[PDB]
C-alpha cells in the first residue's frame, strides 16, 4: 500500500 | 505526423498497484515499484522478468536509477529510501530521516547524491556513499509530489500540493525561482535541461521556460494522482503521460495536438517512461490492473 496509489481528494 | 505505438509485451507479476516504472540509462532494463512492497527488473526490449528486489516494509511510491545503471533508489511509505545493488538485489543503505511517507526520489547525474520528497513537506538531499542526509530543505507547505535534478546536478526542481514548483541551487540550498493555484502533481527537467514539464491536478500539463509557460497540453484526465509525464525525443518530439481514463496520451510537443492514445489498461495509468535510445514507452497502472506494458513505434 503506497502513497502514490491513493488519490488526492479534491472537493 | 503522429507516432504508431503498438503493444508488444505485457509485464505482469506485481500483486498490487504499480507506482512507477523507469528505464535504466543504458537502455537494457526497466525497473518497477509497487504497492506490493517489491521492485522488479525486466528486460527493456522483450519485457522478460529478471528479478524481484524486496525489503521495504510498506508500499513503494517511486524508484530511480543511478547514472551507471548499477544502483536503484526507492521511496516508501515505511518513511525510508533504500539504495539497491541491482546486480545482487541487495539493499546497500536505508536512508532514514523523513517523518512521513517518502513519495519521490532521484539520483543526480553524478550519482553521488539522492534527492527525495515526502508527505512531511520537505526535500532531503542524501549522500549515496554514507547514506547520511546532507540537507533538509523546508521546501513546501504540503506533500512534495516530485523532485528531479538537472543535467549537471546544479539544480533541483520540486513540486507540491501547495501549488508551487520551486527550483533550488543544490549546493547552497537556496530557492532560485518559484513558478491559478492548482496542486502540482509532477515536475521534471527536459532531457537537455532547458525546460521543465509540470502536471497540475486540473487536467493540465505545462512546459515552462524566464519563469514563463510556453505550452499547455490538455485533453487527458488528471485530478487525483501524481502521474509521471515525459519528453519523448528518440523519434518525433512528443510529450507522453498517463491519464485517469486509463489511457496513455501522446501530444505533439510543438503543436500541442493529441497524436495518439494507447489503450491497454483497466485502471489509472500512473506511470509512463520513454526509453533512452529507441521509440519504446512503458506504461503502468493502479490496483485494478497491476500490469506494465511495453509499446513500440517507428517514430
Amino acid at each position: 500500500g503506497c502513497a502514490r496509489s491513493e488519490p488526492k481528494i479534491l472537493t | 505526423v503522429k507516432p504508431n505505438y503498438a503493444l508488444k509485451f505485457t509485464l505482469a507479476g506485481h500483486t498490487k498497484a504499480v507506482s512507477s516504472v523507469k528505464f535504466s540509462p543504458n537502455g537494457e532494463w526497466l525497473a518497477s515499484s509497487s504497492a506490493d512492497k517489491l521492485i522488479k527488473i525486466w528486460g527493456a526490449y522483450d519485457g522478460k522478468f529478471e528479478k524481484t528486489i524486496s525489503g521495504h516494509k510498506l508500499g513503494i511510491s517511486d524508484v530511480a536509477w543511478s547514472s551507471d545503471s548499477n544502483l536503484l533508489v526507492s521511496a516508501s511509505d515505511d518513511k525510508t529510501l533504500k539504495i539497491w545493488d541491482v546486480s545482487s538485489g541487495k539493499c546497500l543503505k536505508t536512508l532514514k530521516g523523513h517523518s512521513n511517507y517518502v513519495f519521490c526520489c532521484n539520483f543526480n547525474p553524478q550519482s553521488n547524491l539522492i534527492v527525495s520528497g515526502s508527505f512531511d513537506e520537505s526535500v532531503r538531499i542524501w549522500d549515496v556513499k554514507t547514506g547520511k542526509c546532507l540537507k533538509t530543505l523546508p521546501a513546501h507547505s504540503d506533500p512534495v509530489s516530485a523532485v528531479h535534478f538537472n543535467r549537471d546536478g546544479s539544480l533541483i526542481v520540486s513540486s507540491s500540493y501547495d501549488g508551487l514548483c520551486r527550483i533550488w541551487d543544490t549546493a547552497s540550498g537556496q530557492c532560485l525561482k518559484t513558478l491559478d493555484n492548482p496542486p502540482v502533481s509532477f515536475v521534471k527537467f527536459s532531457p537537455n535541461g532547458k525546460y521543465i514539464l509540470a502536471a497540475t491536478l486540473d487536467n493540465t500539463l505545462k512546459l515552462w521556460d524566464k519563469g514563463k509557460c510556453l505550452k499547455t497540453y490538455t485533453g487527458h484526465k488528471n485530478e487525483k494522482y501524481c502521474i509521471f509525464a515525459n519528453f519523448s525525443v528518440t523519434g518525433g518530439k512528443w510529450i507522453v503521460s498517463g491519464s485517469e481514463d486509463n489511457l496513455v496520451y501522446i501530444w505533439n510537443l510543438q503543436t500541442k495536438e493529441i497524436v495518439q492514445k494507447l489503450q491497454g489498461h483497466t485502471d489509472v495509468v500512473i506511470s509512463t517512461a520513454c526509453h533512452p535510445t529507441e521509440n519504446i514507452i512503458a506504461s503502468a497502472a493502479l490496483e485494478n490492473d497491476k500490469t506494465i506494458k511495453l509499446w513500440k513505434s517507428d517514430c
